[PDB]
């Protein structure tokens, strides 16, 4: 009946790569929350409710947060609607109000209420809605602490009156009621500075003798997370035990981003070969350049995001020079990866 | 020879920024003055946080026996594990407060030294034979009881630190390793 | 109808697990409101009895109200006050917290008027001081000095759609106002705590940090210091301490209650037709893991999802009959201890 | 006299221009005072950035043999490269954490003066004979070490080291770089 | 800014560009919307001379 | 499908960035708008939005 | 051209302060008004919370 | 504060909404009305006692 | 103060509202408007005598 | 300023067109406006001493 975890797994693999323990969560919890909609349906037969197990997506940034939300929004059966938490207000403010990133699970649901009570909303960057100390804030903080307060009446479950938004004021078309309680919320953040938070609760510190002080060589990094390092990230404690699951993203090693580049079905080499095809030129990486670019990448430290920023400085001198010209192949290889400003193998007719 | 970042601020040297990062050092003698010196820094780092590790760096010759009890029961009694680190020397009553450290954060640098010797009086104690028989009497207490303080934290018999402790032990880093004095060996951790 | 506060709080036992403190407090302030309706139907012009809860997050507050909708029969709005600006603004008015009520009095004003309307999150429309970018801070002091009228009981329209406006006298109607108030545990170490420094003192470490200083130590001076005015405290002479869950009380919930934790996975497991079991050891070792998180009970599922990650993943691709997580799972990692058949 | 200038509220002398560029300063005797201030500023500079390399200024008589493995295991297990510049003099101790430096980044001044030799001990350490047998094995252990630590980083054998350090071998930079201590005799930058 | 950079369907205000909650909106996708950005980044070259 | 390649463009100050830019902007068969982000300020907050 | 005359009363709390001047206020039937010192911010703004 | 124990010509807004459309102000005059201060002291007695 | 001081058309804030965007403001010129700005000067005592 | 000094198709805040209730905008070209700006600088006369 349902897809089973390794069949939504399977999937992701196919456009995520790296990340396994944030693919099998978000192939566990959609396969949970499937399992939710089908016993709030039918089904002695065990008379008991089920909490939707939010999700947390932890993780650097450029790594497949987004990216594996965006995959799994084209398998997922079930309404999806993408949001991102860098627009959200408290009720009262200019922005878009928390319940207006519910009006797109409506909307993606093309109207429809019943399926958008059983939906998924993936709040995008909410490690920019967490504060900038671990006490109450001293400003209000209207797109920051107080959207955690708004946004956690809709993420534990409640009757939320959305706001239709086409009239001149709020009550002009009919708030579509709707049910949050079987709404699933993933949220993502890249928390990037929650790494620090984590070292200085566990103990260890970064100075002195046997205490990890830590190299750009290595760019415990978001596992072993607690509630607790995120109170001190900024997040409230009302808002992070409404998110049970942490998916816990990785950084992406040198393994994973050499097949990032070619592997994936928009793979990013996919997409310069596509370029270079519009100039009638074939191009070619050898595998020893692909090792090259990933390498760099990771002291970019930008995630997957890195490697286009390598291959558009390492391509930057062939792509000015070949729409002028005619040429059949051209062979990236590692010598201009590692070593910056070397012309490519060229092949002409 | 220290440079002090002077300031209506805080001074910020060097040890300031060992004592932030809770890093007791002890690198003088164990004098009284030194020994008061600890004892209100572990405290102060247990008043902080008493969950967080306080670090002790020893370099020290070693000093006095009150003042070693002085260090060695605060840093039993703060409710914060003590993690002695050994800095080239740990000798006398500073190798009683390196073996004093929590187990398994017991550490010494490669070639660091532990020198481990029975007490003895600083000059010549005068007096009558009965006030001798009583500062005989108190140095084979302060042996004994430095002695049985060493047999708790390196994990034998009272005897053998007696045998041991009987001329100056010196135990490099790796013999105090075996001994139970530290209990790792740093290892460097240069990326060279 | 008048439940006595010793039934009112049996039917809270029978869900909210601990908080018998806050389960009393309730019981008897609920009860004394209805009383005082009912003989002020048949005076020494007697108190309110406005409730406000605080407590650790997760602990039951508005479980405890949920559990008091379920028991009553008497209109219970569940309001939020995330959403309550001033008049004139926008978002949710201070108004439609009336509103809620008569949607559950099914538009019959005299049963709301002897109703119970739960605001959850108080401590939103605490005063912060002002950011110099928001053009009128709308959702602290004024949303708050909106509710002292209605607090203390006044005539107030209401607009519907949430035509003529509904009256509703709020006298005879109980506010029940929750938060989790999380810097006010700091406030009230401010006062009745020292950081204890030297030999002898009590330094508290952070596991005991991790109690409550809510159970007697509140009082509304560390409320004004979080950002409630005091005339706000006032509407609220009755404040029951929601206390943080011990060991014991978290592992009742895991089984206990009618949607129990560990019954809302066996469902899920049984879905792949797999039973799922736990030794009761096993059961103490995710409740001790609770008490690190903060999260009440509500980090029972953080710890339960993080145990049974792997096998979710592993048995509906599989054939199974049952499987025992163990000790072994919660306290060291994973076995996978699942039994073929 | 050493002046100051005030940055910016700050009052910093030269030496805390020094060490805010990562150098650390060794001008004084390595004694357990000097020792413990060179360790505290290379924990400090490696916690501050423990890729970007700390350079140690070594004009300095050297001194005693536990503070000298004190700096020793500290330069060495920093993540930081350590640069050592010899500047004036390195002698003993001081000579051993001029050769302590990270390879290709031990540098002296064309007119340093690096001075190896053998440990000893200041005055007579008194003692009956089973005292001094122990005193004298120790100074053979810190000989042996010595020498084993002029090995690793001289990149010769440890038993040239000894014939070497049997008297006084002074050397110059560039005796100095021919033997191993350095790695760049620091030729001059001057415009004119 | 960052979801608009990496593409978003983000509802743009025409009122002339101050938000606020209730209008219609301009439903725009940046997917493939190219961002150049400047600056002079006038402390950066002691950051990357460091 | 090809993804946006967005460009951070360094520079002193009168060197030419903003000069670039409106060049850029008259050849461009593309709509073009040239922003500011100072004028710019997050959500919930006064001043311009990034929308 | 008579000026008024007001009151500060002392001491610490909990002593019938506020209860003394609110039975003097239902003596005369006059207004009264409780206010704090707290709702003032020590960071500015005041003037428009003491109206 | 000292301006209306002193006497001030002040405009009360009727409430918290009526700061947004800034027309209709209460006016009240302060030269008439009593003030009963009142504090917490218990730090003061040093200073009597002094 | 300056131009306030001396004369500029200044644009006021209601009594309530702020210097926000989107609020309505009173042109004033206060260029006859006199000051008679006051103060203590407690140590203005000590650098007269200097 | 930077933006303003340099010219830029801005747009003024408030009041666009006398209010009203949309359009609160109109755009002004920059570009052509000189820009005379003034001030003591009262310690740069010690700076260009240096
Ligand atoms: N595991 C992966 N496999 C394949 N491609 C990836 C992977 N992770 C990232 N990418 C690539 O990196 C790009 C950026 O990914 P994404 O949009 O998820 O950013 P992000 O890291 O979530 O950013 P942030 O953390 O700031 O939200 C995507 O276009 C995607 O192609
Ligand atoms: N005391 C309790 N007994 C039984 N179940 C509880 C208890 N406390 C919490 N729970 C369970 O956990 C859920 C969360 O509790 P609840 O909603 O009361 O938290 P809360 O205290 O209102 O949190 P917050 O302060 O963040 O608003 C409940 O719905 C219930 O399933
Ligand atoms: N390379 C160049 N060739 C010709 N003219 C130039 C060049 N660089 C700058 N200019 C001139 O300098 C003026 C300012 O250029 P621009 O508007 O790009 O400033 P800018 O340096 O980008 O300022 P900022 O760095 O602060 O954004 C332009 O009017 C242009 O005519
Ligand atoms: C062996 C351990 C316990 C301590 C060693 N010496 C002692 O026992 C010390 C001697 C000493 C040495 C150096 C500096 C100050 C004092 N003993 C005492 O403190 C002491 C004091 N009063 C009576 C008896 N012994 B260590 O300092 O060489
Ligand atoms: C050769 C290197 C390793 C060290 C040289 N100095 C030493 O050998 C020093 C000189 C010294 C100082 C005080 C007391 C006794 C001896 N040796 C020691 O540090 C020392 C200390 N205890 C026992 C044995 N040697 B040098 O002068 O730095
Ligand atoms: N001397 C007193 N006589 C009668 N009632 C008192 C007395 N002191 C305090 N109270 C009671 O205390 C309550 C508030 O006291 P209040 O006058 O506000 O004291 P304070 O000004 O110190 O806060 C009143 O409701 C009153 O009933
Ligand atoms: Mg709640």
């Amino acid at each position: 009946e349902l897809p089973k975890p390794a069949e939504i797994r399977e999937f992701l693999e196919g456009y995520v790569i790296g990340q396994d323990t944030a693919k099998r969560t978000l192939a566990v919890a959609v396969y949970n929350h499937y399992k939710r909609i089908q016993a709030g349906e039918k089904g002695r037969c065990e008379p008991v409710e089920l909490t939707k197990s939010n999700i947390l997506m932890l993780g650097p940034t450029g790594c497949g947060k987004t990216y594996l939300a965006q995959t799994l929004a084209k398998m997922l059966n079930v309404p999806f609607a993408i949001a991102d938490a860098t627009a959200l207000t408290e009720a009262g403010y200019v922005g878009e109000d928390v319940e207006n990133i519910l009006l797109k699970l409506i909307q993606a649901a093309d109207y429809d209420v019943k399926r958008a009570e059983t939906g998924i909303i993936y709040i995008d960057q909410v490690d920019k809605i967490a504060r900038k100390s671990e006490n109450p804030s001293i400003t209000r903080d209207v797109s920051g602490e107080g959207v955690q307060q708004a946004l956690l009446k809709i993420l534990e479950g409640t009757q939320a009156s959305v706001p239709p938004q086409g009239g001149r004021k709020h009550p002009h078309q009919e708030f579509i009621q709707i049910d949050t309680t079987n709404v699933l919320f993933i949220v993502a953040g890249a928390f990037a500075g929650l790494e620090k938070i984590i070292y200085e609760r566990v103990g260890k510190r970064g100075l002195g003798f046997g205490a990890e002080v830590r190299s750009k060589a290595e760019i415990d990094h978001f596992a072993d997370v607690m509630p607790e390092d995120l109170i001190k990230f900024g997040l409230i404690p009302e808002f992070i035990g409404r998110l049970p699951v942490v998916a816990s993203v990785t950084n992406l090693d040198k393994e994973s981003l050499v097949k990032i580049l070619s592997e994936p079905k928009n793979a990013l080499v996919k997409q310069y070969i596509r370029l270079f095809e519009m100039d009638g030129v074939e191009l070619e990486f050898t595998d020893d350049a692909l090792e090259a670019i990933a390498d760099q990448a990771i002291h970019r430290g930008t995630g997957a995001r890195g490697l286009r920023a390598i291959m558009e400085e390492v391509l930057l001198p062939v792509m000015y020079d070949i729409p002028s010209r005619d040429d059949v192949a051209k062979v990236v290889v590692t010598k201009e990866t590692v070593q910056d400003n070397v012309l490519p193998t060229i092949v002409p007719r | 020879i220290l440079p002090s970042f002077i300031e209506g601020v805080k001074e910020s040297n060097p040890y300031n920024k060992l004592f932030e990062e809770r890093i007791i050092f002890l690198g003088v003698q164990v004098d009284d003055a030194s020994a008061n010196d600890i004892m209100a820094q572990l405290l102060v780092l247990e008043s902080l946080d008493p969950d967080r590790d306080i670090t002790m760096y020893i370099n020290s010759p070693g000093g006095g026996f009150t003042s070693l009890m002085a260090i060695y029961d605060t840093m039993q009694y703060v409710r914060a594990d003590i993690q002695t680190v050994c800095l080239g020397q740990a000798a006398s009553a500073a190798a009683v407060l390196l073996a004093a450290g929590t187990p398994g954060k017991r550490m010494a640098l490669p070639n660091a030294r532990v020198l481990i010797h029975q007490p003895s009086l600083s000059g010549v104690i005068q007096g009558q034979f009965s006030d001798l028989e009583i500062q005989a009497a108190e140095i084979e207490r302060m042996r004994t009881l430095m002695e049985t303080t060493l047999a708790r934290h390196t994990g034998k018999d009272a005897g053998v630190i007696r045998k041991d402790t009987d001329r100056d032990k010196i135990l490099t880093a790796e013999e105090a390793k075996d001994y139970g004095i530290i209990d790792t060996v740093l290892e460097y951790r240069k990326l060279s």
